[PDB]
């Protein structure tokens, strides 16, 4: 019944709330399904300092529900706190999906060929070359050329 | 002493024959099956592995004790060793111990001796290819070992066996991942082992954190690699979640998926049993009656033993709440009859229109319902008993007096005589028109619409089912 | 190496994809 | 590598999932090619 | 340490100002221990027991103020306290009826699936004891009757407590059901006979029903005309869907083929 | 099978439904059928 605690006006309880979510989210992934509609309030509020992290728990609960593109949507406006974590499983899934989206968008962009271009968010394209620097740092040479084949750019 | 002394030698070599060549031909066959084909899976020795686990689980398990073949626990867990060309000499060492046990007495080392034994696959360094063969060679003594139920100091060795299995599980997640095929043979084992997790945890403490681990595994199967595993993980979830309040009801709707394909055969139908009780808590019978009936018709051939009978115990519950119930002694089993005697008297008094007859059964036989936790129906079934009585009296009498009907059904007062009928009309129970002056109740018989609507609705199920039989016959016919 | 095979394994996907149209059309004309 | 050695696990998973899906579609093509062999007979 | 907390519980509050100050006082505890998951050292849940008492009276003040979202919030908190993963806690004297407040409100919302799954925690204990829970389950028994009158005899005597605010809602939600469930279908009902169920003496509720129903108002009697009602035949209306069902049925024959 | 869940825990039947109806109702009955004659 921790969902009803989101009715409190002070955001200082909201930071503690998300701190409970991400810890018990493995078993309580289903417990956030009906609260999604209350998460919309925290994400859509600009005066809410934790919206950046609100999109993380939203993207996780959509990972449980089997939502892919819908988790990408919060992935974008989730801020720096989202792409700062390279640990464990959730980081590779989202960049595989985001680069799939990105590379089909880029095969489309090269077919314009120029003019009336689609808007390309700086976050979705910045994690591309940003995480490509991992292939330059680890010196792994087979993946380094693969990404450049994917974006077609 | 001479008689028993000469009857001790014969038994031990019987397993030392079969059990020696059993997982050597099955495990050693699946060793070459795991290198290639590997289609699907199949790995038909995985099905043979179900048969072998169930083979020892009747006779002879592992041990005991018995002071004879208890040395097989360290034997098969030793000597990988190490690479395949080096394993020939070790396969011969397994046979050298047969002459050691034939010449001198056999050595027994178990309990505290199992701690270095279970760590000897990690000491050999290493198998090194097959994690499922090491998981099977380590589990095969451990799985029937739970049958000891000594509960003292060897259950923490079962916890150490879950820890060693978790080491093999880190090796299961990190290694392969591209055409794994070890996971698909290991998902049967992750299934059985996780069920043994809950088995051991039932004798000590329910697992709150192991469900965090289980759900990590659960959600992490999708989408990367799930074959047959997650269908079992969802049933692990549902099994103790049905016994432990709450919310787990609507938890299934967000999990599905379905999850297809249904596996393994009957293993999916039992899932329909668990969710059948669940969906019964929402009082919807039409969805509950089909999921209950499918469970029984989808499960062959038994034995064993009593759980196939219990699923039928709860099968007819939803049909009893429906108001239309077949007589249940057609499914009567000599082992089942003795168990549902009180229950059978329950349904016996339920189909009757006497309300006092029904209230007596709860008083005398409620003590058995406490153990089944079946009181959830006993509050809501009364509605169905009164509806049954009024249905009978409706069709069986043209015109009935509301004051005189209360004495037969022990309705006790004139006022509720109007209430039962009011909701009867509201739910479409009876088409009769009632006049309140005295008052009286008259009823009329209307028909001829009848076979217009009802048979075509059935035909929609009949024909669709017949063409489905045609499709399922064509599917298995085109394989040659 | 990795991306090479990554682009090597949709070929037979599309080849058998047009094979479905192949078999399906041919049996229909073969019935006539 | 994290890009990478484990991100190519999903990447090459597309190879194994396409080959599994295609093994179902190829079983559906094999059992259907028996039709054409038979109808040509 | 900390406090003063329960000092305002015995005296309760004259208005909602002290109640809002009690929530502002509990906000500090919610900043320190939060709500969970502190196992301890279970002595750290002692002040959580002292918080359970003021949350119980926080739902008594949430129904006292009539606010619906506050009531369900505080009830989620209490229910989670008896649902805490540590079942060893000092027995609460309100543990009994605090489930019946949300149960009777839930029944005012007409929730069938949540009712039965509410009692799933202790099925054998709710029958043997806890009269406070035995009144809603007898109310359900009487709701399959239905009642109407039996409930009107049980609505005079309730311990209760705090069920006054809920049994008024139960009142209205029953009274409109008199009007809905009387017809269809009854031929006629005499005047004073319906006046026996509406109670009062000559209420304006039956005049408002003469509007809402409509339906008929007759002299010293009443009528379901006309007729019983709307007279469905349905003649050629079902022949459209009778042809339509056969359309897709023949389609299933062609899918074989 | 015995795998998984189960190790954890004309004919005369159609008329035997009616016989169950006779078991809990009006006995068989001879004696009462013969006792109702002299009552009135």
């Amino acid at each position: 019944g921790i969902i009803s605690l989101l009715d409190e006006d002070e955001p200082q309880l909201k930071e503690f709330a998300l701190h409970k979510l991400n810890a018990v989210v493995n078993d309580f992934w289903a417990e956030i399904s009906e609260s999604v509609d209350k998460i919309e309030v925290l994400y859509e509020d600009e005066g809410f300092r934790s919206r950046q992290f609100a999109a993380l728990v939203a993207s996780k609960v959509f990972y449980h529900l089997g939502a892919f593109e819908e988790s990408l949507n919060y992935a974008l406006g989730a801020g720096d706190l989202f792409n700062v974590n390279d640990n464990s499983e959730y980081v590779e899934t989202i960049i595989a999906k985001c680069i799939d989206h990105y590379t089909k968008q880029c095969v489309e962009n090269a077919d314009l060929p120029e003019g009336e271009k689609k808007p390309i968010d700086q976050r979705l394209e910045g994690i591309v070359n940003k995480m490509f620097q991992r292939c330059l740092d680890d010196h792994k040479y087979k993946q380094a050329i693969g990404i450049a084949l994917e974006t077609r750019r | 002493p001479p008689g028993g002394g000469e009857q001790e030698p014969p038994p031990p070599p019987a397993p030392q024959d079969v059990e020696m060549k059993e997982e050597a031909a099955t495990g050693g066959g699946s060793t070459g099956e795991a290198d290639g084909k590997t289609a699907a899976a199949a790995a038909e020795h995985s099905q043979r592995e179900l048969d072998t686990v169930t083979l020892e689980d009747i006779k002879e398990h592992v041990k005991q004790l018995e002071k004879a073949v208890s040395g097989k626990e360290p034997r098969f867990v030793l000597r990988a060793l190490r690479m395949l060309p080096s394993t020939s000499r070790r396969l011969n060492h397994y046979v050298l111990y047969k002459a050691v046990q034939g010449f001198f007495t056999s050595n027994n080392a178990t309990r505290d001796f199992l701690l270095p034994f279970l760590e000897e696959p990690m000491d050999t360094e290493a198998d090194l290819q097959f994690r499922p063969r090491t998981g099977k060679a380590a589990s095969t003594p451990l799985l029937p070992e739970v049958e000891a139920y000594l509960q003292l100091l060897v259950v923490i060795f079962m916890m150490n066996s879950k820890r060693y299995k978790e080491a093999q599980k880190i090796s299961d997640d990190l290694m392969q991942k591209i055409s794994t095929q070890n996971r698909r043979a290991l998902d049967l084992v992750a299934a059985k082992c996780y069920y043994y997790h809950a088995r051991v945890y039932e004798f000590l403490d329910k697992l709150d954190v192991v469900r965090s681990f289980l759900h990590a595994r659960l959600r992490t199967a999708t989408l990367r690699h799930d074959a047959d595993g997650q269908a079992t993980l969802l049933n692990l979830l549902l099994r103790n979640y049905l016994h432990y309040s709450l919310y787990d009801q609507a938890e299934k709707l967000v999990s599905k998926s379905v999850f297809p394909e249904q596996a393994n055969n009957n293993e999916w139908a039992r899932y329909l049993y668990y969710t059948g009780r669940i969906k019964a808590i929402q009082l919807e019978y039409s969805e509950a009656r089909r999921t209950m009936t499918n469970a029984l018709r989808k499960a062959p051939q038994h034995t064993a033993v009593g759980f196939k009978q219990t699923v039928h115990k709860l099968l007819i519950v939803v049909e009893l709440l429906l108001g239309e119930i077949p007589d249940r002694l057609q499914f009567r089993q000599p082992s089942l009859k003795r168990s549902l005697m009180p229950y059978f008297l329950l349904t016996q008094a339920v189909r009757t229109g006497n309300l006092a007859k029904f209230n007596q059964v709860l008083d005398q036989f409620g003590e058995k319902f406490q153990a089944d936790g079946t009181y959830t129906l006993i509050i809501r079934l009364r509605h169905n008993v009164i509806k049954t009585g009024v249905r009978m009296i409706s069709l069986s009498y043209s015109r009935i007096s509301l004051a005189d009907i209360a004495q037969k059904l022990q309705l006790d007062s004139p006022e509720d005589a109007e209430f039962i009928v009011a909701k009867a009309i509201r739910d479409g129970v009876i088409e009769a028109s009632i006049n309140h002056e005295k008052g009286y109740v008259q009823s009329k018989e209307m028909i001829d619409i009848y076979s217009t609507r009802e048979p075509q609705l059935a035909f929609h199920q009949r024909i669709s089912f017949c063409l489905d039989i045609h499709n399922m016959s064509v599917k298995a016919m085109r394989f040659p | 190496d990795l991306y090479s095979r990554y682009k090597k394994l949709q070929q037979e996907l599309e080849f058998l994809e047009v094979q479905e149209e192949y078999i399906k059309d041919e049996q229909k004309n073969l019935k006539k | 590598l994290e890009e990478g050695k484990a991100g190519s696990g999903l990447r090459q998973y597309y190879l194994s999932k396409i080959e599994e899906l295609q093994l179902i579609v190829n079983d559906k093509s094999q059992n259907l090619r028996r039709l054409q062999a038979q109808r040509n007979e | 340490m900390y406090e003063q907390l329960k000092g305002e519980w015995n005296r309760k509050s004259p208005n909602l100002s002290k109640c809002g100050e009690e929530l502002g006082r509990l906000k500090l505890v919610l900043l320190e221990l939060n709500f969970l998951p502190t196992t301890g050292t279970k002595l750290t849940k002692q002040q959580l027991i002292l918080a359970r008492d003021i949350l119980e009276i926080g739902a008594q003040w949430s129904i006292l103020r009539k606010d619906i979202p506050s009531f369900e919030r505080y009830m989620a908190q209490l229910k989670c306290y008896y649902f805490d993963y540590k079942e060893q806690l000092p027995e609460s004297a309100y543990m009994h009826q605090l489930l019946g407040l949300n149960l009777l409100f839930l029944l005012s919302q007409n929730r069938v699936a949540e009712f039965h799954t509410e009692l799933e925690r202790l099925p054998a204990k709710d029958i043997q004891t806890n009269v406070y829970i035995k009144h809603p389950v007898s109310l359900e028994q009487y709701l399959m009757e239905g009642s109407y009158n039996k409930v009107f005899l049980a609505k005079g005597n309730i311990p209760a407590e705090s069920y006054t605010f809920f049994i008024d809602i139960l009142l209205d939600t029953i009274r409109d059901e008199i009007a809905g469930c009387i017809e269809k279908a009854y031929e006629k009902i005499l005047f004073t006979e319906a006046t026996r169920i509406l109670f009062f003496n000559t209420p304006k509720k039956m005049t408002d029903y003469a509007k809402k129903r409509g339906w008929v108002l007759g002299p010293n009697n009443y009528y379901s005309f006309a007729s019983q009602q709307q007279k469905p035949e349905d003649t050629t209306i079902p022949s459209t869907e009778l042809a339509k069902q056969v359309i897709e049925y023949a389609r299933q024959l062609e899918m074989i083929v | 099978m015995s795998e998984k869940k189960q190790p954890v825990d004309e004919d005369n039947w159609d008329d035997d439904n009616v016989e169950d109806d006779f078991s809990n109702q009006l006995r068989a009955e001879l004696e009462k059928h013969g006792y109702k004659m002299e009552t009135s």
